[PDB]
DNA sequence: AAGAGTATGGGTG
DNA sequence: CCCATACTCTT
């Protein structure tokens, strides 16, 4: 859920180099915030050292 | 307390090989490149212009590209990162034995 | 996530839940300008809220869950002996690593250990690959993988080649004393248990009766040095705590060569005279001559000099013919009377005490080895057994017995009388009893340690 | 009175009994006793060296 | 006279000392709790009769309505024990219970009855016990442990100078009641009382007294007594009593009655006591200062005044005696106190004590017991009525009423269940008289103290723990008034007791998975006493003392089998002939002793009744009439023994075995054994796995038929008969005409449990021991068990075993076994595994199972028949398919690639994915069983219609056997009618049984006869008929899973394990090993007639163990068979009868006056013949644990046999064929394979899953996780100074991510370097800790 | 008004 | 069970 405990805007994606809707999904991509979900597309292993 | 514990996925068994494979700097970022472009079912998902631009350097043409892919296709499963059906299916037969009977 | 589609939840979460709602609903209260009253008990209870996730049962009552257990806050993952500090951080589980029953393996050398080659097989796979892909046996990791999984003929082979003098840490649970963990030589044996060397025993306390030890392999040359070179156990001789040796021998071994050298005074072949310790064992095995019988033996025997040489000197000495044979074993520098008696734990120990201030430390090994070997053969040559007509009970037991009976009895007659008071016919009595169980201590020692023989 | 190969009767073996489970029982229990001490002298004495 | 079972086998008996009680039923203490748990009581003082009244009637607050309780009912179980078993479902009964609620009309005399509605409720299930004390819970057998708690009543106890650093004892009490709050008195250093409730902040003790109306002068009078001080112008006369005087010392000239009794400085003398008494003093005279320091008792008023001039309980001085002697108070009463004994401890307590009033005592007790309230009188009030006055919430039991008045010296024993202010009293003045020396403490160890709780007892408080609960919701919903329409059905929910009785039986600290390695420990499970548990103790906080030997132990709790560890002392084993009293105390039968006669009367005492006689011992010599042979006798009188005469003894024991539990009873020679070895040899005979085939000690104790048939793993006959029908399945008895009831086919039939699965993955299978035709009485046994011999315990095999060294491979308790052992399948095991597969249902539709797996080849679907189950018989070994599945992957968007591949290959591989249930790695085995669970509704398979026909023709044929042996005899008399009159004979005869019915007579009896056998011949067919269709649909039934579950697959596999080195070997004395080396047959030693030994055992391991009793086991089993060895001898050339039962006969007799008598002559020749071909393996003995054979009995019987008298023979080596220098002791013991077995053990690892927060491996074998390197081995890789190693073991074996990837590349690699890196645990460390907010950070 | 002593609470196994 | 701290009686 967005501004949850869990959520991908803040801690980071669920999926390695993905946004949570869908827009943005390879390496080609990286470092991009998607203006619809607000996901970085980057490595999914941020959730482990983002507070 | 149980945390749970780590799976092997498709990615994580084509990277493992990677690792283990003598490639160079270059073809080891081209591989990671495919692999990412990987889906669950073992078909590339990008054409190989968007790899090419991803990899983010001028001096590789598409041929080391193509040569990367085709090194990459031989692994445990063979025919996963195919492009189609029909280069799955000649991959496939590709390792056949010549004494079939068709 | 459980099966059913459960995601269930834990107790972190939940008290960040708790922590939120209390804040949210705060906020809104606050916001709307509601009566003190209220936003009193609600800053109340998110100040509860905040001390149980911080640290819960610290300040008043912990918070339960639905099975009355507290939860688990911050601090409970912080310290404890579940705690990071000593759970993961001061301790952690390890990858190639085993464990399994140990047995006993009297052929081995003390530098060897016994390894099922199971084990072995799943402990050393990276190296079986590298080796499988290095003579073009194998041309890919997955083609490797697969003829290790087959188990094929030439992966034998190439494990045998992969572990010829790569040494292994074998480690039995509870370590007291750093020899809890020593490092050996794996020698591959068919079965499921790990044989070990009997006189590295004592310093394992280790027993073959349910005993299970775990195995650990070196992967960096550092580590395979540092275990070939600080743990290996022909290198842990001499105790650290006091400096006396450990790899003494026991229980069989010392019986075995117990039994070897000793004299009985009228056995077969006494008498004779013999050019050396080879025809000594002649006799024994052609079975002219008894073990224990007492003969004269011409011995050299070789002294360091002043300078640091050998010299040798050649006499006629009177000893038996067990003697004899086990001065075969002896090596170079050490006086023919340290085996010219009947040898128990003590005299072992100091005769390997001696070859190691003396020769050094590979002759002390090796002798070592030696000594072990030879006691196993002539202890099980020996057929020692035991029965119940070993258990000999002195005659005079029933008398003794009966006089002590009697003591009692007529102290008892003399309380009764009013000579005496309760604690000092208590301690007479007690008196009484413990001189008639030295009494009879000392009749059943004295008839038990001689025999009569026919001269 | 008796000795193991002549046996012992009801009595003798249930006054046996008491010292057989007081020493058991001081076995079983000093276990966890001595690791606190070597602990305690592991870490008071854990960064001297040569 | 022997018994058909004994008769085939006759194990000789060397006891001597005849039996006057046989062994009890071994599992009474479970039926009997059970049964008074469950069985209806007239009287309301056990089980569920006592949990109704304790609670009903409930009444509402307005008291116009009420529920009262009538009666209750148990409904008949549903299904079967068997059936529970193989569904998976509990085994239990329905609890009807009848309520009437009754209607009062307001404003009437009393309450008018308005109306009254009485209905039968639905309470819920209650699971019930088998017959062999267990309980089905989920199909599962389940035992229930006895609890040994502390009795309810009072205790006076007092600590050991430890609290206090001047060595001065501190005494209390406490009253423990069995459901309520506690209640403590206690002594402080300073002499004064206090009180504590339910272990809270310490209080005076002289509140409690003024919270029950009390006042100071009525306290005074009751803990003080009085003395009289008059005004007599003389100084203030007294009136004194000599004894008064006594422990005191003249204060002055002591002179009464013109006589010097004393003179001041002198003490008093007895003799001047004497004197005193003698001359009836009774005036003194004492100085005006002798009230010094005195107290005065009462409150004294001046009538002029009317002021107060002392309060009550203060210290008298000499200006007080003045205001009072111009006043003209010609009485004072002061308190006779003492420094011996008459302590000042209430008064000193009453001045400490602040309150001085009535009320507010309730208001110090009310602020203690709840804080941070304002208080209130009537909640004070309230909470003091309710704390210990209320019956419902305090109640003091019949035994702790029969406790409490015990401890006080009162005359009755029953009572009310709370206390009084009298008890209180008495309480106080019991610790009192403790205090001054005039009493002792009690001993919490004692089995008096202690208590025994059995499963019916919990059962009745956990129904009552509901019932109250229910209670409480009825009254809550009563308040609302529609007594109109309202029943009680819809005022009672039975979800809540239903769940405490279901949370109670499945998920207590004292329910457990029985243990089924054996029979023996399904026996020592059932009879297993624990000291933990609800309401005991803490195996951390437990103590010493409490795990002692204590002398009243004797005969009631064995003193050997305890388990070593941290639950020594805790767990415990009933003796053999332990019972309890109708208060739950042990208690041990004792013959009487009458005159110096001992007699047949048995007496069961406690130990409170058995330290005031004097009790001999078992072993004592009587003569024939009961006259004691000696003199002086060896006797316990009061915890202690010595030699008494002949007239003081009172009572003796009944059995040498008394003192043992049934495990420790069947060591053999247990008197020669040190009792550590005992411990450990009682501790291990109950995890020895069963074998392929059974095999009898051949030296035992005699209690090996006892323990297999009251295990209850035999089939024992119900009724006696002949055999009608053997199989390896069924048997099928033809009860005999004076045991049948009326109107019955009398057959007994008997179905046997074949290869089915233990709770320990072992095997359980049954095999007659009966042959077609032969006769049978009841209580024989007709099948044995696992681990049972035709009727008698067989855990073991027999082993022909030498003590000798070989050349290292027995050192430090290792095992030598020969090849011949392994060839022979006498260590071979089986063992059963289960899995399961579950096929439930999804969004995207449900799961199928299915043998049409789209992604797989043939090959792999040829072991599954066409419903896509495995078949039965199938070898199946690690990744093979054992039920195939496939899971809805959902639909797509139908893509043109996705298009193509639908059309190229199928649309079925485009739907579903795989998720079949494969054999794990490193499992194979055969498949011997599958079971099939459908839920109601859903359509069964092929398969599970196979397994419904199968089931259902075992009942048909069952069922038949009945209805033939009826329509038999109805057949048989309408014959007999028939042919008298119109004969047949032939005719008849040669005309099928059917058509009889048609032929008729004439219109006398001869036609109504048969209209009447015709009308029953149509009932029995119906009859049957209807039989056949209950069994069918009760066959047919669906089963009711978990929610969201369609189908479940169960698949049972089947291995051999056969000995291997590593595996665990024991005998019955403590000496345990492991097998080292599996020998060739020519290694082994072998004798002069070249026969080679079985196993080789090391002698050291003897002498320092103590254990000699295996040496005597090893030396009787050489002599038994050569006894068997002799009688096959005699059996292989064929000789007559007359020599064998002569010999038979003489080896019966031999023995030194032994209580058992064997006369062949009352065989017959063909008994005699079976027992001589059951008696060639070796002759069976029996030797008691007190009451065995002695060394010359044994030698004796070793001539017999022509044996060496010594036990030792001369061996040769099988290697060089020379013979070893001595004699080696070469017999036959009694072995055990343990479950501890290597396959299990061995365990290793590379690489493989990893935790996801520490991100380290796992551990277990189950998860192929590694092994712990935890701080002792850091601390001894530091020793070493091995810095390399120990940083490889820190950080790329374990939580190195890049270290570990990087370090595996190098090694395939051929480069053998790491670069480590941080381990994961810190920076998980660094964040945890931030969380708490703390910055903590790593610089530069 | 200091000073020695006792009841209460925390951390340890 | 052992050590540190707030409250109570004594010189
Ligand atoms: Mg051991
Ligand atoms: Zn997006």
């Amino acid at each position: 859920e967005r501004d949850g405990l869990f959520c991908a805007r803040i801690f980071g994606p669920v999926k390695d180099y993905e946004c949570l809707c869908g827009k943005y999904k390879r390496l080609k991509h990286r470092g991009v915030i998607c203006e619809k979900c607000g996901v970085e597309v980057t490595q999914t292993k941020v959730r482990r050292e983002r507070m | 307390v149980y945390q749970g514990e780590t799976t092997q996925t498709l990615q994580d068994y084509l990277m493992w090989q990677v690792e283990l494979t003598p490639f160079s700097d270059t073809d080891r970022a081209i591989a990671t490149s495919i692999v990412d472009a990987v889906d669950e079912t073992g078909y590339l998902t990008v054409p190989l212009e968007d790899i090419l631009e991803s990899i983010g350097d001028e001096e590789i043409d598409i041929d080391e590209v193509e040569a990367v892919l085709k090194r990459i296709q031989r692994f445990d499963p063979v025919g996963v990162a195919a492009k189609d059906l029909r280069d799955c299916l000649l991959i496939q037969l590709s390792q056949f034995d010549k004494t079939t009977p068709w | 996530p459980l099966d059913g589609g459960r995601f269930a939840t834990s107790d972190l979460n939940d008290l960040y839940r708790r922590v939120i709602n209390r804040n949210n609903r705060l906020k809104r209260l606050l916001d709307l300008a509601a009566p003190d009253i209220i936003v009193r008990n609600e800053k109340r209870m998110l100040q509860e809220a905040v001390d149980a996730l911080l640290d819960n049962g610290r300040r008043g009552r912990a918070i339960t869950g639905s099975n009355k257990r507290p939860l688990k806050s911050l601090a409970d993952m912080i310290k404890g002996k579940q705690g990071r500090f000593r759970q993961n951080l001061l301790g952690k589980r390890v990858d190639y690593s085993g464990r399994s029953v140990i047995t006993v393996g009297p052929y081995l050398r003390l530098h060897q250990c016994g390894l099922p080659k199971k084990m072995a097989l799943e402990l050393f796979k990276p190296f079986i690959y590298g080796k499988l892909e290095l003579r073009g046996l194998a041309t890919t990791i997955k083609a490797a993988k697969k003829m290790v999984e087959r188990e094929e003929a030439v992966v034998w082979d190439i494990l045998d080649e992969v572990i010829r003098e790569h040494p292994v840490l074998l480690n039995r649970a509870p370590t007291l004393h750093r020899l809890g963990i020593q490092a050996f030589e794996p020698v591959l044996i068919e079965g499921k248990a790990i044989q070990l060397h009997p006189l590295v025993c004592a310093a394992y306390n280790a027993d073959f009766d349910g005993d299970q030890m775990a195995v650990h392999v070196p992967l960096t040359l550092e580590a395979q040095l540092e275990a070939r070179a600080l743990m290996m156990s022909t290198n842990n001789i001499l105790s650290p705590a006091n400096g006396e040796p450990i790899i003494v021998p026991s229980q069989d071994v010392v019986l075995g060569l117990y039994y070897m050298t000793r004299d009985c005074v009228n056995a077969k072949g006494e008498g004779m005279v013999l050019t050396g310790p080879k025809e000594a064992e002649r006799l024994y095995r052609s079975g002219l001559a008894s073990l224990h019988a007492r003969v004269k033996v011409r011995i050299t025997e070789y002294e360091k000099d002043a300078n640091g040489e050998l010299v040798a000197k050649t006499s006629l000495k009177d000893t038996t013919v067990g003697r004899a044979i086990l001065w075969m074993i002896v090596p170079k520098g050490l006086p023919y009377s340290i085996v010219n008696q009947a040898l128990g734990k003590k005299a072992i120990s100091k005769m390997l005490n001696t070859c190691y201030r003396i020769l050094g430390l590979k002759p002390t090994v090796i002798f070592a080895d030696q000594i072990m070997y030879t006691g196993f053969a002539y202890a099980a040559r020996s057929g020692a057994s035991v029965g119940i007509d070993d258990m000999v009970i002195p005659e005079k037991k029933h008398e003794i017995i009966s006089e002590a009976e009697a003591e009692v009895a007529e102290i008892q007659e003399q309380f009764q009388s009013g000579l005496v008071t309760a604690g000092e016919r208590y301690n007479k009595v007690i008196d009484i009893w413990a001189a008639a169980n030295d009494r009879v201590s000392k009749a059943m020692m004295d008839n038990l340690q001689t025999e009569t023989v026919i001269n | 009175t008796a000795n193991f190969r002549e046996g012992l009767n009801v009595l003798q073996y249930f006054i046996s009994t008491h010292g057989a489970r007081k020493g058991l029982a001081d076995t079983a229990l000093k276990t966890a006793n001595s690791g606190y001490l070597t602990r305690r002298l592991v870490d008071v004495a854990q960064d001297l060296v040569v | 006279v022997y018994s058909y079972t004994e008769k085939k086998r006759i194990r000789k008996d060397f006891g001597k000392r005849p039996q006057v009680l046989d062994v009890p039923y071994l599992l009474s203490i479970q039926l009997d709790s059970f049964q008074k748990f469950i069985e209806q009581d007239p009287e309301g003082q056990y089980g569920l009769e006592a949990a109704f009244r304790s609670v009903f009637p409930i009444q509402s607050y307005s008291g116009n309505s009420e529920l009262q309780y009538v009666s209750y009912r148990l409904g008949e179980p549903v299904f079967d024990v068997q059936e529970c078993q193989i569904r998976g479902v509990t085994y239990s009964a329905p609890l009807r219970v009848k309520l009437r609620l009754v209607i009062y009309e307001r404003e009437a005399p009393e309450g008018t009855v308005k109306d009254i509605k009485e209905q039968e409720v639905y309470m819920g299930e209650i699971p019930l016990m088998t017959d062999n004390g267990t309980f089905v819970i989920n199909g599962t057998e389940r035992v229930i442990v006895s609890q040994l708690h502390r009795s309810p009543g009072v205790f006076f106890d007092s600590d050991k100078g430890k609290t206090h650093s001047s060595g001065k004892v501190l005494y209390n009490a406490r009253i423990i009641p069995y459901r309520g709050s506690w209640l403590d008195f206690e002594f402080d250093p300073k002499d004064n009382l206090f009180v504590r409730i339910d272990r809270r902040r310490k209080l005076p003790a002289t509140i409690i007294l003024r919270a029950l109306n009390y006042t100071t002068e009525q306290i005074l009078d009751l803990f003080f007594e009085k003395v009289i001080f008059e005004i007599r112008d003389n100084k203030l006369q007294m009136e004194l009593v000599p004894e008064r005087l006594r422990g005191e010392t003249a204060s002055f000239d002591i002179e009464a009655n013109g006589k010097v009794y004393v003179e001041k400085g002198r003490r008093i003398t007895a003799r001047h006591i004497r004197q005193l008494e003698k001359d009836d003093v009774k005036l003194i005279e004492v100085p005006v200062e002798y009230i010094a320091g005195k107290v005065v008792a009462k409150d004294y008023i001046d009538e002029s005044t009317g002021e107060l001039i002392c309060a009550a309980n203060m210290e008298l001085s000499l200006d007080l005696l003045a205001k009072l002697s111009q006043s003209g108070h010609k009485r004072i009463e002061t308190l006779f106190t003492n420094d011996l004994d008459h302590g000042p401890y209430i008064s000193e307590t009453l001045r400490v004590d602040p309150t001085n009033d009535r009320l507010s005592a309730l208001v110090e007790i009310y602020r203690m017991m709840r804080p941070g309230e304002p208080p209130t009188r009537e909640a004070a009030e309230s909470l003091f009525e309710n704390l210990f006055f209320s019956e419902d919430r305090y109640d003091l039991s019949a035994v702790g009423r029969m406790k409490f008045n015990r401890s006080l010296l009162r005359e009755e024993i029953e009572g009310s269940g709370i206390l009084s202010k009298d008890d209180i009293i008495d309480v106080m003045k019991k610790l009192i008289d403790i205090r001054n020396g005039k009493g002792e403490v009690d001993d919490i160890d004692h089995l008096g103290n202690r208590r025994i709780r059995s499963v019916g007892e919990m059962a009745e408080n956990q129904f009552r723990v509901g019932l109250v609960r229910v209670e409480r919701a009825v009254k809550e919903r009563l308040s609302l008034g529609d007594l109109d329409t309202l029943m009680p059905q819809d005022m009672i929910n039975a979800k809540p007791i239903s769940a405490a009785v279901k949370e109670f039986f499945g998920s207590s600290q004292l329910s457990q998975f029985m243990d089924q390695n054996n029979p023996l420990s399904e026996i020592t499970h059932k009879r297993r006493i624990s000291a933990l548990g609800p309401g005991g103790l803490t195996r951390e906080r437990a103590g010493f003392e409490v795990r002692d030997v204590h002398p009243t132990h004797y005969g009631r709790v064995c003193p050997i089998e305890t388990p070593e560890g941290p639950n020594i002392g805790l767990i415990n084993s009933l003796s053999v002939y332990a019972q309890t009293n109708e208060y739950g105390f042990l208690e041990t039968p004792y013959r009487k002793v009458t005159d110096g006669v001992v007699t047949d009367e048995i007496h069961y005492l406690s130990a409170i009744e058995e330290g005031n006689y004097v009790i001999a011992q078992a072993n004592s010599n009587l003569d024939e009439e009961g006259h004691f042979v000696e003199d002086l006798v060896t006797c316990r009188s009061k915890g202690e023994s010595s030699l008494f005469s002949r007239d003081q003894v009172d009572y003796m024991d009944v059995s040498t075995q008394q003192v043992v539990s049934v495990g420790a009873s069947l060591i053999p020679f247990l008197e020669h054994d040190d009792a550590n070895r005992a411990l450990m040899g009682a501790n291990m005979q109950r995890q020895a796995v069963p074998t392929l085939r059974a095999d009898k000690p051949l030296v035992g104790t005699g209690m090996e038929r006892a323990v297999a048939v009251d295990s209850g793993v035999t089939a024992v006959a119900k009724r006696g008969g002949v055999v009608q029908y053997v199989d390896a399945s069924r048997i099928v008895i033809k009860v005999n005409e004076d045991e049948m009831y009326p109107g019955e086919a009398g057959i007994d039939i008997y179905n046997l449990t074949k290869y089915t699965r233990s709770n320990q993955n072992t095997c359980i299978n049954q095999m007659p021991c009966v042959s077609l035709g032969e006769p049978v009485e009841r209580g024989d046994v007709l099948a044995d068990g696992p681990s049972t011999d035709l009727g008698e315990l067989a855990l073991g095999q027999n082993m022909r075993v030498a003590f000798m060294p070989w050349n290292g491979y027995n050192f430090e308790d290792s095992i030598l076994v020969s090849e011949r052992v392994v060839q022979e399948d006498r260590f071979t095991t089986i063992h059963i595994q289960e899995l399961a597969c579950v096929s439930r249902d999804t969004k995207l539709g449900p799961e199928e199972i299915t043998a049409d797996i789209p992604n797989v080849g043939e090959a792999a679907l040829s072991k599954l028949d066409e419903s896509g189950i495995v078949y039965i018989g199938a070898e199946v070994t690690g990744g093979d398919i054992l039920v195939g599945k496939v899971t809805p992957k959902g639909e797509t968007q139908l893509t043109p690639e996705e298009k193509l591949l639908r059309a190229i290959f199928g649309e079925k591989a485009s739907d579903v994915k795989d998720s079949s249930l494969r054999v794990p790695n490193g499992v194979s085995g055969t498949v011997i069983d599958v079971q099939v669970f459908t839920r109601d509704g859903v359509e069964k398979d092929k398969r599970a219609l196979e397994i419904e026909e199968m089931q259902l023709k075992q009942a048909k044929k069952d069922l038949s056997e009945e209805l033939q042996i009826l329509e038999a005899g109805l057949f048989s008399r309408i014959r007999a009618v028939l042919v008298a009159g119109g004969v047949e004979a032939e005719k008849l005869d040669k005309l099928p049984r059917d058509r009889w019915l048609e032929l008729g007579l004439t219109d006398e009896e001869k036609q109504n006869q048969l209209e009447q056998l015709a009308e029953q011949y149509d009932e029995l067919k119906h009859e049957f008929e209807k039989k056949l269709e209950a069994k069918r649909r009760k066959i047919t039934q669906g089963d009711d899973l978990a929610p969201g579950v369609l189908k479940i697959v169960k698949v049972y596999l089947a291995v051999k394990r056969r000995i291997q080195p590593g595996d665990k070997m024991a005998g019955r004395h403590g000496n345990k090993g492991v097998i080292s080396k599996i020998n060739p047959i020519e290694d082994m030693p072998y004798d002069e007639n070249g026969t080679p030994v079985d196993i080789v055992l090391n002698p050291l391991g003897v002498p320092s163990r103590m254990n000699i009793g295996q040496i005597l086991e090893t030396h009787l089993g050489m002599a038994a068979k050569g006894i068997g060895d002799k009688i096959n001898a005699m059996l292989k050339q064929q000789q007559e009868v007359a020599k064998l039962r002569e010999f038979i006969q003489r080896a019966y007799d031999l023995g030194a006056d032994v209580r058992q008598k064997v006369d062949l002559s009352t065989f017959s020749d063909e008994e005699v013949m079976r027992l001589a071909e059951n008696l060639r393996k070796g002759m069976p003995i029996a030797t008691p644990v007190f009451d065995g054979a002695k060394e010359a009995e044994i030698k004796e019987l070793l001539k017999l046999g022509d044996l060496p008298t010594s036990g030792q023979i001369r061996l040769y080596d099988g290697r060089t064929g020379e013979q070893f220098e001595r004699p080696v002791t070469v017999g036959y013991m009694y072995m055990l394979k343990l479950n501890h077995l290597v396959d299990d053990k061995m365990h290793a690892r590379s690489t493989g899953s990893y935790s996801l927060v520490t991100q380290q491996p796992l551990g277990g074998k189950a998860q192929f996780g590694g092994q712990r390197f935890g701080e002792m081995e850091v601390w001894a890789l530091e020793a070493y100074g091995a810095a390399y190693t120990l940083q490889e073991m820190l950080t790329v074996k374990s939580d190195d991510v890049n270290g570990r990837t990087k370090m595996y590349k190098n090694i395939v690699d051929g480069n053998h370097q790491m670069e480590p890196g941080m381990p994961e645990s810190f920076n998980v460390l660094l964040k945890e800790i931030r969380s708490l907010g703390i910055n903590i950070e790593l610089e530069d």
